């Protein structure tokens, strides 16, 4: 599943 | 075209009528400032690479230690949900709310009474932890939790002798899988989203609002202007925005829909309640 990002 | 005119008054006019029935939620940081709670967009000792290092799975798997230090020093003496919580519970009351997807990890959504089923905590929850080890996956509680960040000591699964950690997303973390089936059927059909205390920067979340219906008016309450809204060219239709603090917007927001004084009881009755604990 799609990941967590841009921080 | 759904609302008259783009502005406050316009979207309070519109969540009036008939036509609007179904409100998603879209909600950060700036929810939970007035809570006591930091923008996480000291540390010196552990010479980061670079300081969102301490938020990134890589990272955090081998050196744990400067994100436990950072959670003890953010700890909250107290989980006190906001106004702008409040405003979701009266929302949920009025059987106006089709969800709340919360970028946040403090719990105050469910604090301040949205259910399980009302909630895509898309970022995961600082209230249950676990093992990392996929064949262990042993479960800690916040006690737990909060003992070895106070304490200073890095939590380790007494079992297997992994790294334990909060149930949040970390950044380079998969989402979990009721953030995408719950953005699937939420999106097809809703009347209105309420976008409060986000700058949409973190993705996949930032891409939620283009997602509705072209005609679903847009609501952002926020301290400043990455979802694509549309506030101020010539071809604007939907969107507004309304600018400064989330509790401030929420209160005013609820003054031109008459809830003013209902909001207030809320908040006043369940914030005695807590300290009441
Ligand atoms: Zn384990």
């Amino acid at each position: 599943l799609p990941k967590k990002t841009g921080g | 075209r759904l609302l008259d005119e783009l502005t406050l008054e316009g979207v309070a006019r519109y969540m009036q009528s008939e036509r609007c029935r179904r409100v998603i939620c879209l909600v950060g940081a700036g929810i939970s400032t007035s809570a006591g709670i930091p923008d996480f967009r000291n540390l010196e000792k552990y010479h980061l690479p670079y300081p969102e290092a301490i938020f990134e799975i890589s990272y955090f798997k081998k050196h744990p230690e400067p994100f436990f230090a950072l959670a003890k020093e953010l700890y909250p003496g107290q989980f006190k949900p906001t106004i702008c919580h409040y405003f979701m519970r009266l929302l949920k009351d009025k059987g106006l709310l089709l969800r709340c997807y919360t970028q946040n990890i403090d719990t105050l959504e469910r604090i301040a009474g949205l259910e399980q089923e009302d909630l895509v905590e898309a970022h995961g929850t600082f209230y249950t932890s676990h093992c990392v080890s996929a064949s262990c996956r042993h479960e800690y509680p916040l006690s737990w939790m909060k003992e070895k960040i106070f304490s200073e000591v890095t939590p380790k699964c007494e079992d297997c002798q992994s790294l334990v950690k909060p149930d949040i997303v970390f950044f380079g973390e998969s989402l979990p899988a009721r953030f995408f089936s719950c953005m699937q059927s939420d999106f097809l059909k809703v009347d209105l989203l309420l976008v409060m205390g986000t700058s949409l920067q973190v993705q996949p979340f930032a891409s939620l609002i283009s997602k509705a219906p072209l005609s679903t008016p847009r609501l952002l309450i926020n301290k400043e202007k990455g979802g694509g809204m549309d506030f101020d060219s010539k071809k604007a239709y939907r969107d507004v925005a309304w600018l400064g603090e989330c509790d401030q917007g929420c209160l005013a927001l609820a003054e031109l829909l008459g809830w003013k004084k209902e909001l207030e009881d809320l908040v006043r009755r369940e914030h005695a309640s807590i300290d009441a604990q």
